[PDB]
């Protein structure tokens, strides 16, 4: 939410290309997930997981 | 004028009243900063 308020209240050219929310704690979704990862490639990334 | 008559003939197909209510700050209004932080504000007409 705060990413997206302060990208739309800014006046500069930033584009947000898709949001990742995969999680790792399922089961069988490896293959789910490393096809996620092969779609999404951008030069700068954020992350959001724990240690 | 012109607009005036418009909205009077507007009215007499769409049963509903009207009260003018003239700007307050005289512009039209573009796309401006809050002067307060980076967030851009509507400012003149499209603002009210």
């Amino acid at each position: 939410n705060k990413i997206r308020s302060t990208i739309e209240n800014s006046f500069v050219g930033w584009e947000l290309e898709e949001v990742l929310l995969l999680d790792m704690s399922l089961d069988d979704g490896d293959s789910k997930i490393q096809n996620q990862l092969k779609k999404l490639q951008s030069p700068i990334i954020l992350l959001y997981c724990t240690k | 004028g012109f607009c005036i008559d418009l909205l009077i003939k507007l009215a007499r197909t769409m049963n509903f009243t009207y009260e003018v209510h003239l700007v307050a700050d005289g512009k039209f209004g573009t796309q401006e900063r809050v002067n307060n932080s980076n967030k851009k504000e509507w400012n003149g007409m499209m603002g009210e």
